[PDB]
């Protein structure tokens, strides 16, 4: 998926 | 002045007819804890309320999420985000969510009461193969207990 946070 | 509210399509023929069918199915039979509407004039346009489902951290929370359909649905899977914050590994601090029917599982069959099933189901068993949060991912699969102090904390802060 796009958006990936840390 | 004169604005037509909606895309400019050559063909919002099925797009339109379907989303038409697809609004009266879920007021006549909505999907357990979850309702879902067009905010104004714009019938693309779509607004839904989730309760947290029972059982889970989320429980007692109020979610609501924004629903966009295009010109080419049902072909292509409508946008859905959650507008509350929400402390999930699959959902993003902007509420993008990872979930595999609204993207490379998107079906003509699936309905938009379908999604928010599936929602649901995504709130009471998060997805840790495909995370959005990576820490709260590795929280969820290292420190569970953690992971559920703070989804509960946080869905008394932001989801009430």
């Amino acid at each position: 998926c796009e958006g990936y946070e840390s | 002045e004169v604005l037509f509210q909606g895309p400019n399509s050559k063909l919002l023929s099925t797009s339109a007819k379907r989303i038409q069918k697809e609004l009266a199915d879920i007021t006549l039979d909505p999907p357990p804890n979850s309702s879902a509407g067009p905010k104004g004039d714009n019938i693309y346009e779509w607004r839904s309320t989730i309760l947290g489902p029972p059982g889970s951290v989320y429980e007692g929370g109020v979610f609501f999420l924004d629903i966009t359909f295009t010109p080419e649905y049902p072909f292509k899977p409508p946008k859905v985000t959650f507008r509350t914050r929400i402390y999930h590994p699959n959902i993003n601090s902007q509420g993008v969510i990872c979930l595999d029917i609204l993207k490379d599982n998107w079906s003509p069959a699936l309905t938009i009461s379908k999604v928010l099933l599936s929602i649901s189901s995504l709130l009471t068993d998060p997805n840790p193969a495909d995370p959005l949060v990576g820490s709260i991912a590795t929280q969820y699969m290292t420190n569970r207990a953690e992971h559920d102090r703070m989804a509960r904390q946080w869905t008394k802060r932001y989801a009430t």
